[PDB]
């Protein structure tokens, strides 16, 4: 799995903050917007209960 | 009697597989539960 | 008899509800204010919610002319605690024995109760002014 | 007396939802590729451990809400009916850092420090500690479901040192260890709780916890220790 | 007192999967070839 | 007779569940606190659940000036051991004899039970404390 | 009559010294622990100091056989501020009576106390603990 | 009475020497094994070393016919920390009572003791089986 | 008469099941362990499996103040082999003959049993510990 | 690590593990602890 660009970029943005707060502050927007999981293997199909 | 094979040899049928179930797309894990992220 | 008789005002001043419990008159009987032959039942209070700045009256005599005194006992607990009890109070005003008896016992230490207003020589035990608090 | 109750709840997850009231016809549908949806997730990876190795280390290393620091500990005079000695950071907390409790270790102690300021929306790593309400000289939590590691074994001064530097933390901070009794009678019991050995490891801080706690309404005996994934050492800051 | 309990349980591997409620109509597509799986294996081979 | 009585409080001191079982009064009558008048049934504490720093208090005295004293026994198990039993407690507060008893038997090996506050020359065996702790 | 007895445990369950004085049985006699035979004068405990996290026990009952309940009084004063009065502790167990007296006056808003095991019932007045905190 | 009887088998399950000492009956005569009549001297078990894995019993009874029981006591020692006690053991098989007596008192963090086989409801005291374990 | 009373205690040294067949008290009663009062049924250990490691104690003594005493049969079977007999076991305590008598029988040869503490000359049966292993 | 007491005279059988520790793998070996009571033999850290 390739990561989008823009992940990337905002990955680099974070880390190129001048002080550790305020990474850790771009960091937490960045994964408040892209999520902190990804589902690396899923089961199709349906369910009803 | 299809099968998720006909599904991914087929482009539009494996995107609207991928675009459906937001494949491409991570997991919010917010305090109040996980979402997934647009 | 009519001649013993207590009056019980139970004063909330504090801010937080305070219930009556195990209302229970032993001798005598309850009655409504100003009609001592008026009887009430003691269901008419137990249970009761007495709200913050709310004024609760308990009215007990004696029978109609028996040689009774009244005596009884009750419970203020604390709906906001799991009903935990706050005190126990009993009242004993005898038609035989000169001395009446008001006994509040209890160790709640987040509560204060401030009772006054008995008699304790001879005759009827009175009126009973009980302020409870909250802390 | 009569009373009856009747719940009754319907989930659909994939076929055509609009026959979730006709069991038959969703079946029939499950055959339809258009409706086919995610059913379960059988592995999940971090977000962080998709990029490449500079970058995720340090992402990583920034992700950890808590600093650590080792610092000297002083024993505590007094409590010499104890089985164990107990020991307390040495020396002031410095400025911005907290301490977790009291430990039986006498090498050294652990001093932390939140990373993240304090936000809308966010629950913070740490809790302050009060006094108790009472009959209880024992600290409690200002936010629910924190936890400390350690009983106090002193009076809890809420607002001078070294009772104003001590902290609670988030519940995920958090595992369940195990204790290590002391003392021949329930009098003199002390706990030294240790890290739960594992193949998400927690440090061993040897935190001390008396199980009889002379007073009433005191709050739960801690059970837990830290997590080591939570705290960031040797981070220069 | 009074106790019941009932548990009922289908899995089908083959065949029509969509007529696993209908016995019959799943048996009249046993035939269909886009069906067939595998029900058995009768041989392993380790990969090594 | 009242004026033999016996009160029990088990205190879990330790960290894990200890359960009663085969609690019975084979003389007098169990009641409720502070009321020897209000009988109680024995399983009202049969199979009990006594959590981590709860009490439980078990109220036994004689009849109503019957000429009995009163006796009885119960056992302390463990629930997460298969109700093991932790110990077998007797107790006996007699009228003729002036000695009371008290007895504590078992031997269970992963649990501390202390018992202090009794009473043996003469008169009711008093309040008993037992603090129950689980290794 | 030796049927009538109290024990006070005074426990220290803070970590401020607390003193006993006043100590005086008025009626009855101070004795040794599980030794009613043994008096022991007041000068054993007056002045005395419990140490925090440790227990004081002090045990008084009537004359040997004799028509006479036991009835005293102390102070619990703190130390600290030159001996002020925490609060002041009466016990009466009669022997021709039924009401027993325990009575913990005084006020010291520095001091939390607290008392339980007490009976006013009947009979003896039985194994009060007072846990004390200077807050 | 030989009626009053009682065997006391120490059964080393552990691997360090465990001594026994200061045995004594006050009551009754120690005697052979399935022997009542041939009396044995004290002499003969005190002193003696419990070798691991191997078991020592001593038998107790009342005098022949007698109105006497058997009662007696013995330590069992570690000898490997200068003859510390591990365990001091009463036993009591009364002739003219029912409550058998069978005491294990003493403290010794370092040993594990259990015991199995006694009867104190009424007649014998039976084979009680110890099993001693250092850790 | 519950002066006549027996335990045996069947012990699986050994590593496969041996089942109780054919248990029967013919005289007196079985009983829970230490309850000569709470009788028990026979069915409550016919047919039982004693897994390796695992005891289990069957208690008999003479009924309440009759003359009889305690007399009965059971087996030791394999249900390995077909419930195939292992051993015959017989015991009796008599009221009258001072003798007891405690018979094992049977010839298999795939099994060791082997018991200890039963006592004929007088007074009750006592305890009798069986230990059966399979070869 | 060994295994065992043996009656074999001749020679025993040490063993070490070929994997290292790691998140989601079953160990080969499992440490031995002092009983709980009553037993002076090891007990498996690991259920199975």
């Amino acid at each position: 799995i390739k990561l989008s660009p823009q992940f990337t970029s905002g990955v680099q943005a974070a880390l190129a903050k001048a002080t550790g707060t305020e990474k850790r502050e771009a960091l937490q927007n960045l994964f408040q917007e892209y999520g902190h999981v990804f589902r690396t293997k899923v089961h199709i199909g349906g369910v009803l209960s | 009697g299809d099968t998720l094979n006909d599904v991914i040899q087929d482009p539009t049928r494996r995107n609207k597989l991928i675009n459906d179930n937001n494949l491409l797309k991570g997991i919010i894990m917010g305090r109040d539960g996980p979402v997934p992220s647009s | 008899a009519y001649a013993q008789w207590v009056i019980i005002i139970i004063h909330n001043v504090g801010s937080q509800d305070v219930k009556i419990k195990n209302l229970k008159a032993s001798w005598g009987k309850l009655h409504a204010d100003g009609d001592k032959d008026a009887e009430v039942s003691a269901s008419n209070y137990e249970g009761k919610i007495v709200k913050p700045d709310e004024k609760l009256q308990i009215n007990a005599s004696g029978r109609s002319d028996a040689a009774e005194g009244t005596t009884g006992t009750f419970d203020l607990v604390d709906p906001a605690d799991g009903d935990k009890q706050v005190r126990h109070f009993y009242w004993d005003s005898p038609w035989g024995s000169k001395t009446n008896t008001w006994t509040v016992s209890g160790s709640n230490t987040k509560w204060m109760i401030e009772y006054s207003g008995q008699n304790l020589d001879s005759g009827a035990l009175g009126t009973i002014t009980v302020d409870t608090l909250k802390k | 007396s009569q009373n009856r109750k009747l719940n009754v709840k319907y989930i659909v997850n994939g076929g055509d939802y609009t026959k979730i009231q006709n069991t038959e016809e969703w079946v029939a549908s499950t055959n339809q590729s258009e409706h086919w949806r995610v059913i379960e997730v059988t592995e999940v990876t971090a977000v962080a451990d998709l990029l490449p190795q500079p970058i995720r280390g340090q992402v990583k290393d920034l992700l950890k809400p808590l600093l650590g620091k080792w610092v000297d500990v002083e024993k505590v005079p007094g409590l010499e009916s104890l089985p164990v000695s107990v020991y307390r950071p040495k020396g002031a907390i410095p400025a911005g850092w907290f301490w977790l409790g009291d430990t039986a270790d006498a090498s050294k102690a652990l001093l932390v420090k939140p990373t993240l300021p304090a936000r809308s929306g966010r629950n913070p790593a740490l809790t302050s500690l009060h006094q108790g309400s009472g009959m209880t000289e024992q600290p409690f939590v200002d936010l629910p479901q924190y936890q400390y590691l350690s009983t106090y074994f002193g009076s809890f001064a809420h607002d001078t040192p070294p009772g104003s530097t001590l902290r609670g933390l988030r519940p995920d901070h958090v595992l369940p260890g195990r204790y290590e009794m002391h003392g021949d009678t329930i009098s003199t019991a002390v706990y030294v709780t240790r890290p739960v050995d594992v193949p998400d490891e927690c440090f061993d801080l040897k935190s001390l916890v008396r199980v009889k706690l002379p007073g009433s309404g005191n709050p739960p005996k801690p059970r837990s220790a830290l997590k080591k994934s939570m705290v960031l050492f040797d981070s220069g800051e």
